RNA sequence: AAAUUAGAUCCGUAACUUCGGGAUAAGGAUUGGCUCUGAAGAUUGAGAUAGUCGCGAUUAUCAAUUAACAAUCAAUUCAGAACUGGCACGGACUUGGGGAAUCCGACUGUCUAAUUAAAAC
RNA sequence: UAAGUUCAAGGCGAAAGCGAAAAUUUUCAAGUAAAACAUAAUUUUGAACGAAAGGGAAUACGGUUCCAAUUCCGUAACCUGUUGAGUAUCCGUUUGUUAUUAAAUAUGGGCCUCGUGCUCAUCCUGGCAACAGGAACGACCAUAAAGAAGCCGUCGAGAGAUAUCGGAAGAGUUUUCUUUUCUGUUUUAUAGCCGUACUACCAUGGAAGUCUUUCGCAGAGAGAUAUGGUAGAUGGGCUAGAAGAGCAUGACAUAUACUGUUGUGUCGAUAUUUUCUCCUCGGACCUUGAAAAUUUAUGGUGGGGACACGCAAACUUCUCAA
């Protein structure tokens, strides 16, 4: 997967897209990944702090689909 | 390959078209990359200019001589071989040259030759020593064989 | 006697301006410790003018006859000097070493155009504004 | 040390071909594989690519030479002879 | 899925361990030539590297200078030195023979 | 070890099945096919490689940027910087001999 | 036909010779197991001397090291010795008999697929 | 495209057809955001076939079947073509602001009530350089390069494999011994990063008391050593893919009752002259080791665009989308 946004706002910029159909949220033991699914590519935002990770689980577009993987 | 004399790639400009002509020559010995070649009637006598056989002095050693005029280089063009301007006959315009056979032929005097011996001489003094090295000689030439004798 | 003096038209020999012609504005003969080698600040031409014939009228005329310069401090080993000296370029008064700031590389390189074309007509330094197929 | 008393470069053909043709080819087998001093920049770097063509590793000049020797003696007697006809016929 | 057959490396590990102590390395146990068992070209190449990285260690520490370095570099190819200890011996006395004379 | 098989129907060893052994996330030991070696352009007379240009391959260069194929100066991806000034001074001292031979 | 020799280490090696050779000439010695011993490397070397503040943490350096500088670490090969058994030890296997000449062809090469591989080509 | 082949009317032959290879052939072939007292510049070897091993755009993993998988499924990419969108030109004046400025790759000039008056100006920048960055005049000519290459060797690098030693999790032997013996202990393509093997280069500077250097020689007043830079991200490590994914080893739980789950997946260091690649540097040769489509860079004359008081742009060599 050829992309990864190391910045917060340029990940959320890739949420309000005509594509960007889904955010497949994974919660790892040390961080949460926010893997947003545009046409090609998919785009991971690794956030480590475990608490604004839920502040960026909100402030997403509403109709954007969100998975939460098990 | 096959030809034991080196060749030289010379780049002239075209006088009527707008490109660069790329001529293969047969190398005068001493020709080197980056040097100038002058071809024409008013060529100075130096290796390897090519100029008509009337603008030469007598005894001048030449190679790549035209048999008939304009026919682009037909005589003394193997490795180590040359022709010699014997003597003009000033009008009737027929130079006599001496050819690598020993034979002495009369050319015209408007045809061209390049000054100098040809490079790559003299190949033929090394023994081949080796049937497999004559194999290699001839596999870039033709099927003159291991020539089995007819008496066999 | 000393060459690479002030008004001498040099030839750039290295780096994004190779082949261009250049006057010299100010010479540092013995190496200011930032660039301690022998160098000089030049003022040359990036984009040459183009020829005008009599048939092209007025704004095809002014379009072929612009000049784009440059301003570059260069080594003495990356220059080739000529016999030719620019003469009526006489107002290099305020261009010493203030081309570190970016906006005054543009209030000056524009101000080398107000003189590199005032000497284009009238035609002086005719070898300077020729392309010279290097 | 010295490894061969007499053959030199033709011990590689060793006991092959007869002593005269080994002796004969050795003269040519030394001058080819020699490094001649380059007559364009001065270094001992004028080696032979193919038969008749010699080139220099620095300065990048290829010349047209002899089969084994860089310049033959039959061709330097032509470069002399041509310029003493050039001295007469020019001026 | 029927477990794999045990293939034990116990026996070979025991004889590699004996043959650090030199247990089966004699003239009845040698089948390659001494060049095939240990290549002289590899042997002389590691020696020539041991010596050359010693001499760059001494020259660039500050110890010897260029003129002794090159004289020993050329002597190192040769057989004046077989180890790095005899080269360290030789350096240790041509600095004794030198600063005495200097 | 896990021995390998070829995944293309070219079973011979030419210059266009260049392959490398890979381990995959299933612990697999599979073959990956290598394409051909990218090279840089040469100087117009040195026959020495140029610098400032990425090593490219003749189909890849449409899908490369401009500045990935150029240096930035005159004769950029064509000649060395040294062969360039060998021409700038030669194109000047010859065209200045042709004024002192005219006057 | 078969047997003999055969690995490796060491010593030694004639007639002739196109000085390359012949030559692995010939001729001999050594060889297992077990306990040690020697030699052949790499990488950081290793830093000695107030005490502010409370030896502790913020806390020094030109060089001389040196003649095994000291530990770590790394592979493997080669020489030596002592003891030790049915001399069985290159313990299987892998693996040359040698020499004195005569004739022919110089050599490596090629040939009669299915009777001739040669001195024939 | 090769070696070559089939045909094309010069021809020839009673013809078949040359077990021709035609190279035949008045303009036999091209060219035009297409012209003027010929529209006007140019080229003839026609043509096609001939490589499932040469050249040549783009993909990998995990899963799945009674039978197919680089093809299905899931997942993550990529190429080609055609459209669309975003995005190299958001000024000094004067709005927020008395000038100082702020919106702002962003002016200068001269005077003028200052100027809003007048006038000038944007086909990009940086570095001494080697060269660099997200883009920053493919419309033809010209030149150069890539494609593009043999055989024997080779220092170095990485990969794969094998082997050592530790840790976690199982297994095998146990009369006796054996901190034992074994097994597995994984990370694709694609891509963002940082670095390196070695090589070339650049700046400084000027070398004999010659020095740098290789296993080897090789190199230097045609510029060595030295110190600092550039390039080749050769070939590797971090991150993304990677959903304690997936996978594999393994502890339970749940009957076919149409399934959930806890843990592991960690260190170090060998030598692979014997594998594959990458880089270097050589040698033998009266033997010098393919061609074309395809592709790019540059250069050239014209011609195209662009104007500040701001509206823009961009077959746009940039980013994305359909």
């Amino acid at each position: 997967m050829p992309r990864e946004i190391k910045e917060v706002k340029d990940f959320l910029n890739k949420a309000r897209r005509s594509d960007a159909r889904a955010v497949k949220i994974k919660k790892n033991p040390t961080n949460t990944k926010f893997k947003i699914r545009c046409s090609r590519f998919l785009y991971t935002l690794v956030v480590q702090d475990k608490e604004k990770a839920d502040k960026i689980k909100q402030s997403l577009p509403p109709g954007l689909q969100v998975k939460e993987v098990k | 390959p096959g030809r034991g004399a080196p060749l030289a790639v010379v780049h002239f400009r075209d006088p009527y078209r707008y490109k660069i002509r790329k001529e293969l020559f047969i190398a005068p010995e001493g020709m080197h990359t980056g040097q100038f070649v002058y071809c024409g009637r008013k060529a100075t006598l130096q290796i390897g200019n090519v100029m008509p056989l009337s603008q030469m002095p007598e005894g001048t050693i030449i190679c790549n001589l035209e048999e008939k005029t304009g026919d682009r280089g037909r005589l003394a063009r193997t490795s180590g071989n040359y022709a010699t301007v014997i003597a003009h006959n000033q009008d009737t315009k027929k130079t006599r040259v001496k050819l690598p056979s020993g034979a002495k032929k009369v050319v015209p005097s408007a045809n061209r030759a390049m000054v100098g011996i040809v490079a790559g001489g003299g190949r033929i003094d090394k023994p081949i020593l080796k049937a497999g090295r004559a194999y290699h000689k001839y596999k870039v030439k033709r099927n003159s064989w291991p020539k089995v004798r007819g008496v066999a | 006697r000393k060459i690479m003096k002030q008004g001498k038209i040099v030839i750039v020999l290295s780096g994004r301006y190779a082949g261009r012609k250049a006057i010299i504005v100010k010479t540092h003969d013995d190496g200011t410790p930032e660039k301690p080698f022998g160098h000089a600040l030049v003022a040359g031409i990036d984009r040459y003018p183009r020829k005008v014939t009599k048939k092209m009228g007025k704004n095809k005329l002014k379009k072929k006859s612009k000049v784009k310069p440059f301003l570059k401090s260069l080594n003495y080993n990356h220059l080739m000097p000529t016999r030719y000296t620019a003469h009526d370029i006489s107002f290099e008064k305020l261009s010493p070493k203030d081309l570190k700031d970016p906006v005054k590389r543009k209030t000056h390189r524009f101000q080398t155009r107000v003189k590199f074309e005032s000497v284009y007509k009238e035609g002086k330094n005719k070898w300077f504004f020729q392309k010279l197929r290097f | 040390a010295k490894r061969t008393k007499k053959v030199g470069i033709v011990g590689k053909y060793g006991t092959r071909y007869g002593a005269s043709l080994r002796k004969m080819v050795k003269k040519m087998e030394i001058t080819q594989h020699s490094k001649y001093t380059c007559s364009f920049c001065g270094k001992d770097s004028m080696k032979r690519a193919v038969v008749g063509i010699w080139s220099c590793k620095r300065c990048k000049r290829t010349v047209a030479g002899g089969a084994w020797v860089y310049s033959t003696t039959a061709a330097a007697s032509v470069r002399s002879a041509v310029r003493r006809l050039r001295e007469t016929k020019e001026q | 899925k029927k477990p794999v057959v045990v293939h034990s490396r116990y026996r070979v590990r025991k004889n590699t361990e004996a043959r650090r102590k030199g247990r089966h390395c004699g003239f009845g146990k040698r089948k390659g030539t001494a060049n095939a068992r240990m290549p002289t070209k590899l042997l002389w190449m590691q020696r020539q590297r041991v010596l050359r990285r010693l001499l760059k260690k001494y020259r660039d520490s500050k110890k010897i200078d260029r003129h002794l370095y090159h004289d020993l570099y050329m002597k190192c190819k040769g057989n004046v030195f077989k180890n790095k200890r005899v080269l360290m011996e030789y350096i240790h006395k041509k600095k004794a023979e030198k600063q005495r004379s200097k | 070890v896990q021995r390998l098989t070829l995944r293309r129907r070219l079973s011979y060893n030419t210059r266009s099945n260049k392959r490398r052994i890979v381990r995959t996330p299933g612990g697999r030991l599979v073959y990956q096919y290598v394409k051909k070696n990218p090279t840089v352009p040469r100087c117009g007379q040195c026959k020495e490689k140029l610098k400032g240009i990425t090593p490219s391959r003749p189909s890849e260069r449409p899908r490369m940027s401009k500045r990935l194929k150029t240096v930035s100066r005159t004769y950029g991806g064509v000649l060395c910087h040294s062969c360039l000034r060998e021409r700038i001074v030669r194109a000047f001292l010859i065209e200045e001999q042709k004024i002192v031979k005219a006057l």
